[PDB]
């Protein structure tokens, strides 16, 4: 019973690969948006798995709740023609696709380690074998969670980035009105 | 109130949700052993509950008021070995 | 680390080798940001650090504003043209 | 600005090694900065656990081939 | 693309024999028996032409009969639509 | 037209009367939003002086003393 | 530290402490009686507790191995407090922590047992509850006569005992 | 002539209270609720018939 | 995990049958308001009308038209119903008496309510009809526009209690229900609730579309049953949100005196009576709010899309962006910023 | 196996119960015109989209920033005590800066629907 | 009158047999005096109570379960 839930990170990785392939592959882009929603669900799962369910719910309410909604909103209102995934059109990409897959994945796994010899830089990235010990301390007296600390640092130690995000959101209001609306005089 | 025939469905809704809450209170208490539920529990209370499970014989929320622990409490300590996150 | 790099790389390839849509380009950008945020949050958990989660929530906000602006620009393009075709952005 | 803060609002996992290294940097100049090499090695070891992983690889290999 | 399978007799016949246990009509085992029996027309028997009737045949009526199940996915070659579409109003101010 | 805007700079008080009569959804939102910061600036010190002062801080962690160690005994071994 | 994530197997250790480390009894009380005896532990173990924390801080990393004598003293002082409670003040203590259990370990639902226990320990053991950090102008919340926040159901045994103690002048 | 916002026999705050608190709407709610406590007009047809006259066709 | 299954089944049964009888309650209350009576003939006193409707619908064809899509039409009801029902996991009927006692319960509610918009979005895509794709758009605009007001009221309440645990939000209201200091927010939250449920006076696209050949939900059979369950469950859940945010949830008068009179020690009768009282309070509040939904359907006419969007974005959100400033200022003036738990 | 987990999995993998009951119990023998869609109605191969007013898409595009604003206020209400009288001022400045954009939105009348066929308001003047 | 005292009082007037018959037939509880019977076997009643509205004073109790 113990290890029935061991491979639930690997399953999410597998499902993410699948949903990305379906995004690239779907005929109608509405289906691509739905598979993007499924990928957000998978990411939210993984975030619960590693202990960040607050971010899972934030993702569900922001990404799926607003951004995906707006995507569906625009494809319901705009004519977006599509060419179907074809072998007479896309098979030319296979050599470069495979070369780039190998190169980009291997470099993305090599970039995280500080070892000098290049082959060892990948071999340390795949060195996920030994478990972490979780010991318990008694020093945290309060009920501070991740959201509380985000608020604390964002409103005290990092107040400037919040008061700059305010202007970013002002752009988010003022740009679309300038671009979409036509002012009479 | 006059129209009882209109209040009968409201009475059924009321009775069903009331009985559900009551049965759920009873089942929660049976699960806990004669004690109301805990709620709004933080890290501290979780660690203290695990400590209680170490001091009683795994008997849930049973409390102990003695001043010296059994000599099993010295060797009953748990560390958790976590999967590598990837 | 793995899920994020994989999502990022596959989204980048599905952006680069897209001969189909513009919606796929939008989707691949959003999934790229998702992958970065997941690597970021895994490192946040392992180091027990808040700067990663702060950067992540900031990315959420900025990506929302990016989506809003991008889909306003698409709407201007469609104001003038009336059809968003397979090619031509 | 938010450096050294945990998910719970306090000191992070590898605070002490970082603080030792920064004490030694404050003591030193750019020419005496190489004295702070062991402290930086300790900080990075706390972060990434490379040396402990290699150690456990050795232990496991002795449990692996010298028995079977 | 209509899907067809072409799996053997001893298996399909048993599957049909099993699906007669549900209450609604299904493909019967004797129908897959008749799948091997082509039409043998009796020449001594009368025909349509004795009744001064000339039948239709299937390819001329298949359109009429199957067009309800025709999807009609999209229009043909929307290239050459761009510059004419450019003259219409698509978002009303 | 019937009750058009008279302009804030051609009279503030008349403009605000017009706003209360013809744009209450904006006027009273303005009032609600403005009355918080201004009250926070002006009434808080009066509250500290005449009603009750601010509370003393909560601990937030173990209050580690700022002293050197003292030699103790009691509850030693044996 | 963080809580475990995504999979975790508990593992114990059947080894004994080294012999250069003397033995020390453990405290053995669960959550609720310890929450009830927290303030009486703090009234008596202030020097030992702060010496334990000061030797941890001065050690700068080696507190687990440098602070063992000091932690043994802390444990012994706490055990002495709880032994004194059990020897002398057990009925009121049990009222208090059973009352804590039926609530959510909220001390606001247990004031009628808390009063009896505080009186008993102040008279017999000479340990009083004090919430530090306050001013002389601030009222401690455990001495408020009519609070805003009250329990849903006040504990039955505690109510009967409070009534009897007011009829017998023990309070 | 039409009446402007001046020449108003009703203060701004009073009509703003009627605006924000939905006076007439609560009055309509109450007039609907008063019918909730009045006798239903419904006759159970197969067992009680409606009014017929000698002239009926 | 036996008693877990028992608790889940009890909760499911009570919730679903409450929905099925809310349909009858709607009909009978609207009737007696309209000086009529009905339904009273399909059970004794009308108590099997909803089950008759269900059994009829579950024997009807599941006709899907020529230029429609099978999968979307069939699963959109089911996704809507799943999202409507999993929001009941966090609803407490007592101090901790919940299926999901999450410390992030408000965010779970507020995030699972974010997914109810996809039903109205995907309904429009189940046909090759260009005007239903615009009715979809209008409905989704309404829903996303009133989501902001519900979330704003959520945050204004959480300014008073710095927790996302619904039981803690309720237990803070032993002192005062938050409908007393924030009585206008009760009106606003009820209005936005009626608008999120797409209920009259906010029934624009259902009303709009029954006129036209399309732009409404032309489902038959089981999809239709699922949509009715979703609607009449979201009504109870948004009234539940009203409850535990503003009306104290399960709280009532203090019954310590009565319990010390009736009892001498904690028994299971004691616990059962506590639970019955608490869930009785929660249920009578829910009944009042459902009656209010029905009353508002009986009383008022309908809005248009322009009047509705204007209502929202030019009347309600200004007040709330002002209240965001006035509530923390009121807490700063009196040194009453709330602690965690 | 917690009751939360049991419920949230059980609802999806059981929700198709009445779906299957309806698929197995109910008739299904379609017609052409039962697969049809309306009383009257038709459309040639003219287009795939209708012209829409700007407000229809602007409400959705503006839902994103205001929703992000109200969701960014969540850290504050969960940190309100710890950020005592400093974060209060900071979030007030935040809200004021974001109210300026709302003021812009109102004054531009961006969510208003405009009407083409105006009613004529010009006088009738006769050249003598 | 649509009140509960009406049905309780009438079901005290007409016994439980008549109550269950009326609940299975009419759906409502009515108490009146027997006026007569027709050739088919249907019994006809009239009420004098102020509670019953205009056009609800006369009613039928059919003999057949498949009434018409
Ligand atoms: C699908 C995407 C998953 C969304 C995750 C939802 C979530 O964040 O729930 C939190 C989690 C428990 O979190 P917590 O409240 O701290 O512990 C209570 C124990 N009953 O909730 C749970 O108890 C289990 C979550 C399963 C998913
Ligand atoms: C006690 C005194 C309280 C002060 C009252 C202030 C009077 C406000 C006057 C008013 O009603 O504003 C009207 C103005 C224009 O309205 P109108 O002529 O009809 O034209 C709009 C479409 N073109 O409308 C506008 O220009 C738009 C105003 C939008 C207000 C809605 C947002 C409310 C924000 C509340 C926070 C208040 C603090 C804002 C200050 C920001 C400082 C950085
Ligand atoms: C919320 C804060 C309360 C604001 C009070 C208010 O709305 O002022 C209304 C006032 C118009 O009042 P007025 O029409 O001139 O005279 C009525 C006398 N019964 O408006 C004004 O005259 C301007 C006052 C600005 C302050
Ligand atoms: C039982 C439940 C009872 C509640 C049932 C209500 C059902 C739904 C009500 C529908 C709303 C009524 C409506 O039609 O609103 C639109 C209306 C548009 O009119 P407008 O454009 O503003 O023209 C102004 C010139 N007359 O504009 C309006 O009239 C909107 C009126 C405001 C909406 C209510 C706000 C409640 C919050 C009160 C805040 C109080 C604080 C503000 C200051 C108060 C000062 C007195
Ligand atoms: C159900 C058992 C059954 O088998 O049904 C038996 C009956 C028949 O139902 P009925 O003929 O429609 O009602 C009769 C009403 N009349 C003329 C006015 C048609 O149920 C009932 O009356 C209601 C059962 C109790 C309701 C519980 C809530
Ligand atoms: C959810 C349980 C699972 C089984 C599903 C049950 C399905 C039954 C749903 C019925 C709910 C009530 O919904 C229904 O209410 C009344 C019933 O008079 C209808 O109303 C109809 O009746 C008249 C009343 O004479 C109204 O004036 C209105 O003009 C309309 O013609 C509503 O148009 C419909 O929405």
């Amino acid at each position: 019973m113990m290890y029935l839930t061991y491979y639930f990170i690997e399953i999410t990785i597998f499902l993410a690969i699948l949903c990305t392939i379906f995004i690239i592959s779907a005929k109608n882009p509405m289906v691509s948006i739905l598979y993007m929603i499924a990928l957000f669900v998978i990411a939210a799962m993984y975030l619960y798995l590693i202990g960040l369910g607050i971010f899972s719910l934030l993702y569900i309410m922001i990404y799926i709740g607003a951004i995906a909604v707006l995507f569906l909103f625009i494809i319901t209102l705009l004519d977006i023609n599509s060419t179907e995934l074809s072998v007479k059109s896309n098979i030319r990409d296979l050599p470069l696709v495979l070369i780039s897959l190998i190169v980009l994945t291997i470099s993305g796994l090599m970039i995280y380690s500080n070892d000098s010899i290049l082959i060892n830089k990948l071999l340390e990235a795949f060195g996920n074998d030994y478990n972490t010990i979780i010991t318990q301390d008694w020093f945290n007296i309060e009920n501070t969670t991740l959201l509380t600390t985000i608020g604390n640092v964002l409103l005290t130690n990092n107040a400037f980035i919040l008061l700059v995000l305010a202007i970013v959101l002002l752009l988010g209001i003022i740009g679309p009105i300038s671009i979409t609306m036509k002012h009479k005089e | 109130a006059i129209p009882f025939e209109a209040l009968l469905p409201y009475g059924i809704i009321f009775g069903l949700l009331t009985a559900g809450g009551g049965a759920m209170q009873v089942l929660h208490v049976y699960r806990n052993g004669g004690v109301r539920d805990r709620f709004a529990i933080d890290q501290w209370d979780s660690q203290m509950m695990e400590r209680d499970l170490r001091l009683n014989g795994g008997q849930g929320r049973k409390q102990v008021d003695q001043a010296t622990a059994p000599e099993a409490f010295k060797h009953n300590h748990v560390w958790k070995s976590e999967r590598p996150l990837i | 680390m793995f899920i994020g790099t994989i999502i990022l790389v596959l989204s980048f390839l599905g952006f680069v080798f897209n001969r189909r849509n513009i919606i796929l380009a939008f989707i691949c950008l959003e999934t790229m940001l998702l992958g970065i945020n997941l690597i970021l949050l895994r490192n946040s958990v392992l180091f027990d650090d808040i700067s990663g989660s702060l950067f992540a929530i900031v990315i959420i906000i900025l990506a929302g504003v990016e989506s809003a602006i991008g889909l306003s620009l698409l709407v201007s393009y469609y104001r003038l043209r009336g059809v968003i075709n397979s090619y031509g952005i | 600005t938010a450096a050294g803060i945990s998910l719970t609002g306090g000191r992070n996992r590898c605070f002490s090694e970082w603080q030792s290294f920064m004490h030694c940097t404050a003591k030193t100049d750019a020419k005496s900065r190489a004295q702070c090499l062991p402290n930086f090695e300790d900080y990075m070891e706390c972060l990434h656990h490379t040396k402990e992983k290699a150690r456990l690889r050795e232990i496991e290999s002795v449990l692996k081939q010298k028995k079977e | 693309e209509v899907r067809h399978i072409e799996l053997p007799k001893a298996l399909y016949q048993a599957y049909t024999k099993a699906t007669q246990a549900i209450w609604w009509p299904t493909y019967s085992p004797d129908q897959v028996e008749r799948q091997f029996l082509s039409q043998k027309i009796d020449p001594s028997a009368k025909t349509f032409n004795d009744l001064d009737l000339t039948p239709m045949e299937l390819p001329d009526l298949m359109f009429k009969l199957i067009r309800p199940y025709r999807v009609n996915t999209f229009q043909h070659d929307v290239s050459q639509l761009e510059n004419k579409e450019k003259t219409f109003v698509h978002i009303l101010d | 037209m019937i009750n058009a805007n008279p302009g804030f700079w051609n009279g503030p008080f008349r403009y605000l009367r017009w706003s209360a009569h013809n744009r209450p959804h904006l006027f009273f939102a303005f009032a609600i939003g403005i009355a918080g910061p201004v009250a926070a600036l002006t009434l808080t010190p009066l509250r500290r002086k005449y009603l009750y002062p601010d509370h003393s801080p909560l601990p937030q962690s173990y209050p580690l003393p700022q002293r050197a160690r003292e030699q103790l005994t009691g509850f030693d071994d044996e | 530290p963080r809580e475990a994530a995504a999979h975790w197997v508990p593992f114990e250790d059947k080894a004994n402490m080294p012999d250069n480390v003397p033995d020390v009894v453990e405290v053995g009380a669960t959550s609720a009686p310890l929450l009830s005896a927290s303030y009486f532990i703090g009234a008596k173990c202030k020097p030992y507790n702060d010496d334990f924390m000061l030797c941890r801080e001065e050690s700068q990393g080696s507190g687990a191995i440098d602070c063992l004598k000091e932690g043994r003293r802390v444990t012994r002082c706490a055990v002495s407090v709880i032994e004194d409670i059990n020897k002398s003040c057990l009925d009121e203590f049990r009222l208090h922590w059973q009352c804590l259990e039926q609530n959510n370990h909220q001390l606001s639902g247990c004031r009628k047992a808390e009063a009896l226990l505080n009186k008993c320990v102040f008279t017999k053991l000479n340990l009083e509850k004090k919430i530090p950090g306050l001013r002389p102008d601030e009222e401690p919340v455990f001495l408020k006569k009519d609070p805003w926040i009250k329990p849903a159901v006040d504990d039955f045994k505690s109510v009967r005992a409070y009534a009897e103690a007011k009829k017998n002048g023990t309070l | 002539r039409p009446a402007t916002w001046e020449e108003s026999e009703e203060g701004a705050l009073s009509k703003a209270t009627k605006y924000f608190l939905l006076a007439e709407m609560f009055r309509g709610l109450y007039v609907v609720l008063e019918q909730f406590f009045r006798a239903p007009y419904t006759i159970y047809y197969p067992f009680e018939k409606g009014p017929v006259s000698p002239r009926f066709r | 995990m036996i008693i877990n299954i028992v608790e889940i089944l009890i909760f499911l049964v009570c919730v679903l049958f409450s929905v099925a009888y809310l349909t009858v309650a709607e009909r009978k209350t609207l009737a007696y308001m309209q000086r009529r009576l009905g339904p009273n003939f399909v059970g004794y006193y009308g108590l099997l009308q909803a089950f008759a409707d269900a059994v009829k619908l579950l024997l009807k064809e599941i006709v899907l038209p020529k230029e429609s899509n099978y999968i979307i039409l069939v699963i959109s009801p089911l996704i809507t119903l799943i999202t409507a029902l999993i929001g009941w996991v966090v609803i407490p009927l007592g101090p901790g008496i919940t299926l999901g006692e999450l410390n992030l319960g408000i965010l779970f509610s507020l995030a699972i309510g974010s997914l109810g918009v996809f039903g109205s979005l995907l309904s429009g895509w189940s046909s090759n009809s260009k005007y239903s794709l615009l009715g979809s758009i209008r409905s989704t605009a309404q829903l996303i526009s009133y989501e902001l007001i519900l979330t704003s009221i959520f945050i204004i309440i959480i300014m008073f209690v710095s927790s996302l645990n619904i039981t803690t939000i309720i237990e803070t209201q032993r002192v005062v229900w938050y409908c007393i200091p924030l009585l206008p927010l009760l009106l606003i939250f009820f209005i936005a609730s009626v608008a999120e449920t797409a209920r009259p006076p906010f029934d624009l696209t259902e009303s709009e579309s029954e006129l036209v050949a399309g732009y409404f939900t032309e489902y038959s059979g089981s999809p239709f049953v699922f949509f009715f369950l979703a609607e009449y469950s979201n009504i109870i859940l948004i009234s539940a949100f009203n409850g535990y945010l503003l009306l104290g949830g399960y709280l009532s008068f203090n019954y310590s005196y009565l319990f010390n009179i009736l009892f001498n020690d904690y028994s299971y009768v004691s616990f059962l009576f506590e639970g019955l009282i608490n869930s009785s309070a929660y249920a009578i509040k829910l009944v009042f709010l459902m009656f209010s939904f029905i009353w508002v359907r009986a009383a008022f006419p309908r809005f248009t899309y322009d009047n509705l969007i204007n209502f929202c974005w030019i009347i309600l959100l200004p007040l709330l962006f002002g209240i965001f400033l006035i509530i923390p200022s009121t807490l700063y003036i009196f040194d009453s910023f709330p602690t965690l738990i | 196996m917690n009751t939360f987990i049991i419920f949230i999995i059980l609802i999806p993998i059981v929700g198709f119960a009445l779906l299957a009951v309806n698929i197995l119990l109910a008739v299904y023998k379609p017609y052409n015109e039962k697969l049809g869609a309306f009383e009257c109605g038709l459309t040639s191969f003219n287009q795939t989209r209708l012209a829409f007013n700007a407000a229809f898409i602007l409400v959705a595009i503006l839902f994103l920033p205001f929703d992000l604003e109200i969701s960014t206020l969540l850290p504050y209400v969960m940190s309100i005590y710890l950020v005592s009288n400093y974060g209060f001022t900071i979030v007030l400045l935040f809200l004021l800066i974001l109210i300026i954009g709302f003021v812009y939105e109102i004054n531009t009348n961006a969510l208003k629907i405009n009407k083409h066929n105006k009613p004529n308001t010009d006088s009738l003047i006769y050249k003598l | 009158s649509s009140s509960l005292y009406r049905v309780l009082r009438n079901a005290w007037e007409v016994g439980p047999r008549s109550y269950w018959k009326q609940l299975n037939s009419i759906g409502d509880t009515k108490s009146g005096r027997l006026v007569g019977t027709d050739i088919y076997g249907n019994k006809f009643y009239e009420t004098d109570h102020q509670d019953e509205i205009h056009l609800r004073t006369r009613y039928v109790e059919y003999k057949e379960k498949d009434y018409d």
